[PDB]
């Protein structure tokens, strides 16, 4: 199976994030390679100045939406949607407009920046 | 005695790889044929994974290859690491 | 985890004799008590200690 790019939702995309090792994180343009699903994101890093290789085995791409879209799955960040030819998709939903990477504590959720100096 | 049993796997494992070149003959033609049943209520069907649908059965596997699933990924696992001790 | 008393901007702990995991990070702590003036995580060992 190869990959493939959509471009489904776009109007209702704010931005994107990256998922490493099963957890959120923020992306910065020294990263090399990734795994994608959709188009806008090479404009999105080419604006930049970013270029990339995709690969399988390099962090996923998941786009921040305003848009409640697709279904919880537990152990799984965010939601997933899966296209009309079979691919699938991230996103991450919000309620409110000041969200970036929000993990779960016991009793409350916290932003973090930085998985492995925060308390998630 | 032993080889009767090897044949016999040999002939099975032909047995599905015909399967699996109809199916790819599907993909390639349309095509109302045998393993359209599973890739139909798998594509509607909630089920990220192919484990959880198919139940482990090996035809319902070989008619589901070439297609996207959440087990593709090995960046979502997380390797469990225990940090250094002491000095 | 451990149990907490404080959580925000500052965080309170409180600590056993036995070791703790959190998501993919098992670490080892002794008992004890420990304050932190940020919300990062904390634990009762040498290596937070400095």
């Amino acid at each position: 199976h190869v990959m493939s790019k959509h471009t489904d939702f776009s109007s209702e995309i704010i931005g994107y994030k990256a998922i490493d090792g099963g957890v959120t994180r923020d992306i910065a343009s020294t990263d090399t390679c990734f795994a994608n699903k959709h188009a806008d994101f090479d404009t999105w890093f080419s604006q930049r100045g970013g270029s990339y290789t995709n690969d399988k085995a390099c962090p996923l791409i998941a786009a921040v939406i305003t848009r409640e879209v697709g279904f919880v799955v537990p152990g799984l960040p965010g939601t997933i949607l899966r296209t009309t030819n079979g691919d699938f998709l991230h996103f991450l939903p919000r309620v409110f407009s000041a969200v970036g990477n929000i993990c779960y504590t016991p009793s409350k959720l916290i932003e973090y920046t930085d998985f492995a100096t925060s308390a998630c | 005695i032993i080889i009767w049993f090897l044949l016999l796997s040999v002939c099975l494992g032909s047995l599905i790889y015909s399967t699996a070149a109809l199916g790819v003959l599907m993909s390639n033609l349309g095509m109302p044929s045998y393993c359209t049943g599973y890739r139909e209520g798998y594509l509607n069907s909630t089920n990220v994974t192919i484990a959880t649908y198919c139940t482990g059965s090996i035809p319902c596997s070989v008619c589901l290859s070439g297609l996207d699933s959440l087990d593709t990924y090995p960046s979502l696992e997380t390797i469990q690491i225990t940090i250094s001790s002491f000095k | 985890f451990p149990n907490t008393y404080l959580e925000g901007s500052v965080r309170v702990v409180t600590t056993f004799d036995s070791e703790y995991c959190r998501h993919g990070t098992c670490e080892r702590s002794e008992a004890g008590v420990c304050v932190s003036t940020s919300g990062r995580w904390v634990l009762n060992n040498d290596y937070y200690r400095s």
